[PDB]
RNA sequence: AGACCUGAGUGUGGCAGGACUACCCGCCGAACUUAAGCAUAUUACUCAGCGGAGGAAAAGAAAACAACCGUGAUUCUCUCAGUGAGCGGCGAGCGAAGAGGGAACGAACUCGUUGCCGAAUCGGGUCUUACAAGGCCUUGAGUUGUGGCACAAAUAUC
RNA sequence: CCAAAGAAGGUGUUAGCCCAUUGAGCCAUAAACCUGAGCGCCUCAUGAAGCGAGUAGCACUGUUUGGGAAUGCAGUGUCAAGUUGGCAGGUAUUUGUCUGCCAAAGUUAAAUACAGAGUAGGAAGACCGAUAGCGAACAAGUAGCGUGAGCGA
């Protein structure tokens, strides 16, 4: 090809075009807006039928998993069975008063167990029942200390002391096998 | 449990005694039609377990399969183009032989519905598979709670679109995530994921 | 997609006495043997043929729209841009007309019109109306029968208030909150005759902000 | 009770400090321990159907003192050798039990 | 905008600009990059030297997460801090603290006299970095 | 004599059969084309052929990701990413996945097995305003097992 | 002169006022549908042990994939474990730990597709304007052509 120009890797050999021949494989956004006018008018209509059940269900506070989202926070899926019995509630109970429940999650730290226990508490006292059984039957500053750590020299030491781990016991041993 | 002693022998095929048992029945079964309905399954611990309870509406038929490769049904074995595709008696299919022992059942029987097939003997010639039926309008079933989803229409040929055991291993179902993620839900949808060009309205 | 394309032509070829381009196959017809699968024939394809996936709808920077209709409306606050874009703006009181919030209060469409007289307004919306013509054009055929002139749009601080002016002809009600150009300048041309009402005209300052806040 | 882990980013126990839970028993924690009743009932239906024939040969490589032959034999026909060593594992204690 | 496309110039050319003698006609060149090796030679090892062959090793399956080190530099250290928190600070005196892995960065390099003295709460550190900061009336506080 | 098992004939009650096929789901499945030739490659797991269904279909309730302060059914969108992945006469070309922002979401359940029960089951007649999720009856099916109770959202069955 | 109605259709010329529309509301109503799971009535219900076998694997072959000493699948051969078991953790082997998870049975709504479908409806378009636009504004998949598949104004 002519000059200096780059490179073309546009990747546009098969069929896609709907040439009169062949129909192609083409996905068009021309109906977005239509349906985000309706995704809303189908949000207030279950609003108005779920009347007055908040519209979603309560769900935890989750760590994002991998080592680039650890500092990020957002909302999981259901609440373990375990941190519901902290709060009290039995699971297949708070199922039914819009409490999203799943019963695989692994509850590995005690700090991520309790933002969502007091997540729970602070919802159970806002819960309004209405009463089930029949209306009137109602049943019930930076500082520093040390002056000088030489900060890099433990970071290394400790990162070092991983990446060799596995030549270091292999000569520690190969060393003391002699005699 | 008398289902334990059952089933731990039956997991033992090559034992003298289920290579007797079964190769007299690989003759008996020789000399029958393809298709033939017993009262009863030869394995009914492997028939419940695949879902087979005894009541009204619920059908077992024995098919046989012919065995080996597959043979390109080319003339005179003569096939054109270019030579990737020159091969004959060397493909090997894809469905399983077990998901044409389902389809065999598939449109010569039309009123019955199937759920699941199971081995019973194999040969160096044929091979046989005995597939679980039922009634989209017996009174036993649709007023059963459990097995009255069979009856709708959905479920109508569910054998032929490769939706039973024997359609979901070969379709590359039983692997789930990621070691199939190129297949999921079908490879056909995930290709057409994948191979759409996409316009976004504001670009 | 199939349009001008769904027939059997093929090339009759050289040998034949007669153009190389392809044929429609068949007989006993009055287009038997005619031209087909081309732009220059009767009824071929259009050349390139028009799809859905041209482009339609540009992104614009979020800032410049903003900046834009800031812009526009430094340009509504001038006389002399809005004599020349076309607003009569003889007895207008004053530039930024303002009026009071009661103008929302109107119920029946008789009393909003001897409002518009009285800020004098009733000049403009009389070259609105009287500027009512049929089209010239294909225009007409589609559904489009009427031109009108653009008018003194009216900004009113809430929803609310509407009524009493809906049926005025060519008067624009707007919102304050949401200020689109394509009603401040439209054309493209700045300086709209704009009418702010008092409880909106004190909204700029604290939605478009200001130098240093 | 597993160790918490260093506020440093690396190496030996690396990673932002919290509390650890012990593992909660799960129901699969079942399949480590034994089965007392299929090992019972595994053990009939062997006793019922005698040997296999892949299980007849290895038999036999025990009695004349090969075993890594007897150790070959059943990889080429399983696959694996954590299959092969529970299988003449398993043969060289059918010899036991019989004499 | 079709009515300035050089086209809309072109009516009465007739050649529409692509030559008398050799003419426009389809492919001259093969279809896109073919002929790297062969009648492009020239341009291919004039304007991309490198674009043919292997090199390095291997690695299947690459996930970006667990490698992941934004970096910033010393020099940089002003706006990961708010004014008034940097009008006062100084070398012993009370300094704020600034976050990395919430401010969206990992490694604290080298490069600049720091302007304003900073606790740093850093993933990882460099050696001429960690002198700096150290030596300025700063310090260095490494967090996971 | 009679029973059981296996297999026939007839009556009674019903169903499959073709159409449609844009989308969807199984199989079968090319070449023109690109590589400036051409054979692997590409076009393409596409057109053509065969089978099947819905108002969506398919998927789905972890033998899943990750290696983390860890996420938590399926689908879908943005982005990952036309990729310092990877595949490739390592040429032409091909080309994903987890994470993240979101749409949705009352989202989950029952069989087999095991343990305790052991015909409590199903069909057919009839009766109750009723082809009752009912009562009665019934060698008719069914013990070669229908059904009830509990399995981690758990932690006694009248 | 009307405007909570300026709506864009009709009429012998260019219509807010010649007509129809334009809008709060009115009557009629198989079942389903929706509402203190709408509300009463009779009967009817109801708060130690194991966990899926010609299966998973493995070899050969063929195929498919970005999947590389093999991602998935198929044919034939071979064929498990479950007594610290099994699979996955993207370089084969052997060995020790470590992390997740429990395959070989099934049902399941929404978000998703309509790329040459259909039904009963409604909105329109910076589009074409009778050699254009569907092949078809019209007694058009008609007249006409071919033995026929088909062709087709």
């Amino acid at each position: 090809p002519k000059g200096n120009n780059a490179i073309p890797h546009v990747h546009q050999k098969k069929h896609w075009n709907p040439c009169s021949s062949q129909k192609g494989n083409v996905k068009v956004f021309l109906n977005q807006p239509a349906q985000k006018h309706r995704r809303r008018r189908l949000r207030l209509l279950k609003a108005k039928k779920v009347f007055p059940r908040p519209l979603k269900a309560l769900r935890p506070q989750v760590n994002c998993p991998t080592v680039r989202h650890n500092m990020k926070r957002r909302l999981g899926r259901g609440f373990s069975p375990a941190e519901l019995k902290a709060a009290g509630l039995n699971p297949q109970y708070a199922a039914t008063i819009g409490i999203r429940v799943d019963s695989r999650r692994k509850n590995k730290s005690e700090e991520g167990m309790n933002v969502n226990v007091q997540r729970l508490k602070t919802y159970m006292s806002k819960l309004v029942l209405f009463p089930m059984n029949h209306k009137k039957v109602q049943k019930g500053a930076v500082s520093a200390e040390e002056k000088s750590m030489c900060v890099y020299a433990f970071l290394k030491k400790n990162h070092s002391a991983v990446r060799f781990f596995g030549v270091r016991s292999a000569r520690a041993a190969r060393k003391e096998a002699a005699k | 449990g008398a289902f334990m002693y059952l089933n731990e022998l039956w997991k033992k095929k090559s034992s003298d005694v289920m290579r007797f048992i079964q190769r007299i029945r690989s003759w008996e079964f020789r000399h029958q039609h393809t298709v033939v309905r017993l009262r009863r399954p030869t394995r009914p611990e492997k028939a419940r377990m695949l879902g087979y309870k005894t009541k009204q509406g619920f059908c077992v038929f024995r098919v046989r399969v012919r065995r080996g490769g597959r043979k390109r049904p080319v003339h005179k074995g003569i096939t054109y183009g270019k030579p990737k595709t020159s091969g004959v008696l060397g493909m090997k299919l894809n469905k399983n032989n077990q998901a044409v022992a389902e389809q065999r059942l598939g449109k010569r029987f039309g009123n019955l519905r199937v759920l699941n097939s199971y081995w019973v003997n194999m040969d160096s010639t044929f091979k046989w598979y005995e597939v679980i039926a039922v009634d989209p309008m017996c009174k036993t079933i649709r007023r059963d709670p459990r097995i009255n989803w069979i009856v709708n229409s959905v479920h109508k040929h569910r054998e032929q679109r490769g939706l039973t055991s024997a359609g979901r291993k070969h379709r590359g179902l039983r692997h789930k995530g990621h070691k199939a993620s190129k297949l999921r839900p079908s490879y056909r949808a995930a290709w057409r994921r994948n191979n759409r060009i996409v316009f976004l309205r504001k670009r | 997609r199939l349009s001008g394309m769904n027939h059997s032509a093929h090339s009759w070829g050289t040998g034949r006495a007669v153009a190389r381009i392809p044929r429609i196959s068949g007989g006993g017809t009055s287009t038997s043997g005619a031209g087909a699968f081309g732009n220059m024939c009767r009824g071929g394809r259009m050349f390139a043929p028009t799809k859905i996936f041209r482009r339609w709808h540009r992104k614009i920077n979020l800032h410049q729209k903003r900046f834009a209709v800031v812009s526009a409306l430094a340009a509504s606050s001038v006389p002399s841009l809005v004599m020349s874009r076309g607003h009569r703006i003889d007895n207008v009181p004053e530039v930024p007309l303002v009026v009071e919030d009661s103008i929302q209060g109107y119920e029946k469409t008789k009393e909003a019109m001897a409002f518009l007289k009285a800020i004098a307004a009733i000049d403009d919306v009389n070259r609105v109306n009287d500027s009512r013509e049929i089209r010239a054009g294909r225009g007409k055929m589609r559904n489009r029968r009427y031109v009108a002139r653009r008018g003194p749009m009216l900004v009113m601080p809430n929803n609310k208030g509407t009524r009493a002016f809906r049926n005025i002809f060519g008067l624009d009600l707007a919102n304050v909150s949401a200020l689109n150009l394509l009603h401040l300048a439209p054309g493209g041309h700045v300086g709209r005759f704009v009418i702010w009402t008092k409880s909106a005209f004190e909204q700029l300052d604290k939605i478009f902000g200001t130098f240093t806040e | 009770a597993p160790t918490p882990r260093t506020g440093i980013i690396a190496g030996f126990n690396k990673g932002h400090v919290t509390t650890r839970r012990p593992r909660q028993p799960s129901p699969n924690d079942r399949f480590a321990v034994p089965h007392k009743h299929l090992r019972a009932v595994k053990a009939i239906i062997a006793d019922l159907v005698g040997l296999s024939p892949l299980e007849k040969r290895v038999q036999e490589f025990l009695r004349v003192g090969k075993e890594k032959r007897a150790l070959k034999y059943c990889k080429k026909r399983l696959g694996d050798f954590t299959a092969a060593k529970k299988k003449r594992a398993k043969m060289e204690e059918a010899l036991r039990h019989a004499t | 905008p079709t009515r300035f496309k050089k086209c809309r110039h072109q009516r009465g050319s007739t050649f529409c600009g692509y030559g008398r003698v050799g003419k426009h006609r389809k492919h001259e060149s093969g279809r896109g990059n073919a002929g790297g090796m062969h009648h492009h030679r020239i341009n291919f090892d004039k304007y991309h030297p490198g674009y043919f062959g292997k090199l390095g090793m291997d690695h299947y399956h690459r996930k970006k997460n667990p490698m992941w080190k934004p970096t910033i530099n010393l020099n940089n250290l002003s706006r990961l801090i708010a004014a008034e928190e940097a009008a006062k600070a100084t070398k012993g005196g009370t300094l704020p603290v600034v976050d990395l892995q919430s401010s969206g960065y990992a490694k604290l390099l080298g490069n600049g006299h720091i302007q304003v003295p900073c606790i740093v709460k850093a993933r990882y550190v460099s050696k001429l970095a960690d002198k700096k900061i150290r030596k300025a009336g700063g310090a260095v506080v490494l967090q996971a």
